[PDB]
DNA sequence: TTTTTTTTTTTTTTTTTTTTTTTTT
DNA sequence: AAAAAAAAAAAAAAAAAAAAAAAAA
């Protein structure tokens, strides 16, 4: 749907493919830059799908984005400062291919903490054996399988909701004082849930 | 003067070749100011008293009041500033005869052009022509002697060849020698020959002004005999210079298309961005404040709320201690290492990054890969410069300044050995390709780590949960347990703080007073610099009966004890604290102030337990300068803790 | 005959992959 | 005892600096 959207694998991109490279002008004195699946999800989606299997050589330079957004490069003869403003979406599995429901976030995943310490949402979902949900999900697939084309009535097109995002991206919303006390007494609760555990800390 | 043919043409032609360089020359005299009378009468006068062989020149002024010669000026840009030399030199020795002396020739630099281009918006509609653009310094050579004024040496009648000027276009030629009509071979003169000092930079676009969807670019740029060391790396520089095209670059070689290469022949650079004198005065009007304790503690890290226990740290390491080598053969660290264990969320690397940005000579690294230069020393070709270079250890970079550490706990085991030998014996030795030699870097470690488990549990000591063995942590000299646990009130005034900041720095919108950061700075240069506290006041009594004390308590329970190197501390840090306050000799109160931080730290690193056994027993030392209504405000936050607890279980 | 562009060769370094080794359950 | 992660080996590719030879006029 996204454009701008990458996506990729766990170990499938190595550092310099998943980053950036540098190669000599064939025609001049210069250097160009190859441009790594985070630089092609500049101001769009990095889809990584597999992330817990991603070797850490490379989940470095992922963690490095999503610090400071940009990729620091000296190969090859240049050095350059790069910009990755970019949103990652990660698949990971828990750890033992199943999520363990008698532990925390941080123990169910491989990923290590400062990975998990910059991502704002993390959403589980967990395979809960349930009658009802399996014959909704099959349902909806056999409706799908049955009927390929239709079964789709989706309000807005994915064209239309294209031009809509490129248009409400450009919004800079303000906070009003209103909303920050509200923000305040929000946090304040959210901090207040933590005081059984929850699955991290807030 | 627009009449003609071709505007370079045009000024080629004599006539008026001469009548621009008289019309520049009757705007130099002649062009005063608003109000600042003759602005190039004093430029002159101080460029020829530091012997600065230049001349910035606004083109706001100039197209005013030549507009004719403003006009010209981008179109030709060679020929103009060659004229403008020319005008400027005659000028010059008009005003300084005697100068001429000095470098005999004079360069004109030109800045606020009004047009001012980006790299990717360069075409080849610019070619020939003096453009402004904006961009980071990306690489930059040595400087490079180039050739000016060659003599070659004819080799079989040994005669030295007239000066033949060199091109920055095309190398130089001889034909045969004048004497025995040689066209032999040829050599350099250097000993008779002129250079011209030839620096190559690189500039790239801006990230910041980079689009969504595009890469930065980048442009080569030639800084001649009088630009050359006004950029490093990394810096934001306005470059005007022409966009020169013809010197050699064609790509005629094979498997090439008639490409041009281009670069941009220099000709004015500005930097977008300490020895000052008379600010003793300030530095000492406030120094006798008998507050600035606290406003300098409170002038630490100003975005960062609360902490003020590790503020106050921080800034005893920053002031440092004094280093001192009794005869040769003990040597003691004047240096006070920080590190600051705490679970994540507690801008720790706030902190670090604070202390970056406020110390000279600082420098910042991670445990990870993720920082620009490593902990440990190597040698190798650096990828840019592609020479065979020495890469000293982060450590050593920071010699005499401030080495922070992201990541403590997560360094490999050579960086962990580097970082404990920097620690012990204050130098590096290195061993790695047939260089046997020991730098020193006498650098103040300020790290920050999480605890294991991503949780401080204070029912656990110190050197328990944290993932780092205990000679490293022996070196440290302040302990920081930061501790996020839940506080109503705390949580609601940092939840407004950091909203508050938000709302502030949006782009649309874009008990003490604390100092200004550079005044901040300005007092730490020159305390650090000039007043160095000696302990020849120190109460020896009170020092001994208070480690004997400790010793008896800590051993009495099954607790990590005190030892010397806690008594060093203490007297480092006092003398920092004097520091602070540049008294010169340590005072009573600095020690017990002194002897409050490391008692705090030494406290917080034991157990639970432990905690309120040496609390309780020692509260008389950890109390001093901490009035009644900080300790009142505590013990009530600890009774409603306990209420709050009761009634949500 | 004399220049010039290429040809090599001779070092050195760098990058990817594979294999080998070390640490943990 | 066996698997996972790390380290080292090793082989292929690139830069390049300089000396010598073949082709051109
Ligand atoms: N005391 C504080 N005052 C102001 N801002 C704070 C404070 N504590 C945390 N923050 C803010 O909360 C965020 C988290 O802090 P930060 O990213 O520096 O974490 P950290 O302590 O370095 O964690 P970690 O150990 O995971 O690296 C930042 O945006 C920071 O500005
Ligand atoms: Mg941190
Ligand atoms: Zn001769």
């Amino acid at each position: 749907f996204s454009p701008r959207a990458v996506y990729t694998s766990g170990k499938a991109s190595s550092a310099a493919g998943l980053t950036a490279a540098v190669v000599r002008d064939e025609e001049s004195h210069e250097f160009v830059i190859e441009a790594g699946a985070l630089m092609l999800a500049d101001n769009g989606v990095c889809c990584i799908d597999e992330f817990d299997k991603m070797d850490v050589r490379d989940q470095v330079a992922i963690h490095e984005a999503m610090e400071q957004q940009t990729i620091s490069i000296t190969k090859a003869g240049v050095k350059a400062t790069l910009n990755a403003r970019t949103s990652i979406l990660a698949a990971a599995n828990p750890i033992s291919g199943h999520y363990d429901r008698s532990k925390s976030l941080k123990q169910n995943i491989n990923l290590s903490a400062p990975i998990m310490s910059r991502f704002d949402l993390f959403f589980i979902l967990v395979d809960e054996c349930n009658e009802v949900t399996d014959y909704a999900i099959a349902r909806r697939i056999v409706d799908l399988h049955s009927r390929i084309e239709e079964s789709i009535d989706r309000v807005y097109s994915l064209d239309d909701i294209r031009r809509y995002l490129l248009f409400a991206r450009q919004f800079k919303p303000k906070i009003s004082k209103e909303s920050e006390d509200f923000i305040v007494e929000q946090y304040k609760h959210l901090r207040q849930r933590d005081g059984t555990k929850s699955s991290w800390r807030i | 003067d627009l009449k003609g043919h071709s505007v370079r043409e045009w000024v080629s032609m004599a006539g008026p070749r001469l009548e621009i360089h008289h019309r520049f020359k009757n705007f130099l005299r002649t062009h005063v100011d608003s109000h600042g009378h003759n602005v190039f009468k004093e430029r002159i006068s101080d460029m020829c008293k530091e012997n600065r062989e230049s001349l910035v020149v606004n083109y706001e002024d100039l197209a005013a009041r030549e507009h004719v010669l403003a006009y010209f000026l981008p179109e030709a840009p060679a020929e103009l500033l060659q004229i403008f030399d020319e005008a400027a030199l005659e000028v010059v020795l008009a005003m300084y005869p005697k100068y001429d002396r000095i470098t005999n020739h004079i360069h004109v630099r030109i800045s606020h052009l009004p047009l001012v281009e980006e790299l990717r918006s360069l075409r080849q509609l610019h070619l020939n022509q003096l453009i402004r653009t904006s961009g980071v310094v990306t690489s930059c050579t040595g400087v490079l002697p180039q050739l000016s004024m060659v003599k070659y040496n004819c080799n079989k009648c040994n005669f030295v060849l007239g000066p033949f000027c060199q091109s920055q276009n095309q190398e130089v030629k001889p034909g045969s020698c004048p004497e025995c009509q040689s066209a032999g071979p040829f050599e350099v003169n250097m000993e008779e020959t002129i250079y011209q000092n030839y620096q190559r930079i690189r500039i790239q676009e801006s990230p910041g002004k980079v689009a969504a969807g595009r890469l930065p670019r980048s442009k080569d740029a030639i800084l001649l005999a009088d630009l050359v060391d006004s950029c490093k790396p990394g810096d934001e520089i306005e470059l005007t210079g022409i966009y020169h095209n013809n010197y050699d670059g064609s790509l005629n070689t094979a498997n090439g298309f008639p490409v041009f290469a281009t670069v941009i022949l220099a000709n004015h650079v500005a930097k977008k961005d300490e020895l000052t004198d008379e600010d003793v005065k300030m530095i000492t009007s406030l120094s006798k404040d008998q507050q600035i304790g606290e406003k300098i503690f409170a002038s630490i890290a100003p975005s960062i709320y609360g902490h003020e226990d590790i503020k106050r740290g921080l800034a005893l390491a920053l002031f440092g201690g004094e280093p001192k080598n009794p005869g040769g053969k003990h040597k003691v660290r004047g240096d006070i290492n920080v590190l600051l264990c705490g679970d994540p969320g507690t801008a720790k690397s706030q902190f670090l990054k604070y202390i970056e940005k406020v110390s000279s000579r600082a420098i910042f690294t991670t445990g990870q890969g993720a920082s620009a230069v490593g902990l440990t020393a190597y040698v190798q070709r650096h990828p840019v410069s592609r020479e065979w270079t020495l890469e000293a250890g982060a450590l050593v970079l920071a010699d005499r300044g401030v080495c922070l550490i992201d990541e403590f706990d997560k360094m490999n085991d050579q960086d962990r050995t580097s970082i404990h030998e920097a620690m012990e014996q204050q130098s590096i030795s290195i061993s790695k390709a047939g260089i046997v030699t020991s730098l020193q870097a006498r650098c103040t470690v300020i790290a920050a780590a999480n605890p294991i488990g991503g949780r401080y549990d204070p029912s656990l000591t110190f050197s328990e949960n944290v993932d780092l063995t205990e000679p490293i942590i022996s070196r440290f000299d302040i302990l920081c347990v930061v501790r996020d646990t839940v506080d109503p009130v705390q949580d609601e005034m940092l939840a407004r703080f950091v909203v508050g900041s938000h709302v502030r720095h949006h782009p649309s919108n874009k008990g003490v007073e604390p100092l200004p950061q550079e005044v901040l700075k300005k007092y730490i240069i020159y305390a650090k610099e000039r007043v160095h506290p000696k302990l020849n006041q120190m109460d020896q009594d009170k020092v001994a009966k208070m480690y004997s004390d400790l010793r008896k308590e800590s051993m009495a329970t099954g607790s990590i004890p005190i030892t010397v190197r806690h008594i060093e501390s203490m007297i480092r840090m006092a003398e920092a604290h004097a520091r602070i306050h540049l008294r010169d000799y340590v005072i009573e109160d600095d020690v017990n102030m002194a002897i409050r931080v490391m008692l705090e730290s030494f406290i917080d690193t034991q157990k639970f337990s432990v905690m309120r056994s040496m609390r309780k027993t020692f509260a008389r030392y950890l109390s001093f300068r901490r009035d009644n209504n900080e300790l009142l405000l505590f013990i009530l936050k600890q009774l409603v803790a306990e209420q709050v607890t009761y009634q949500r279980n």
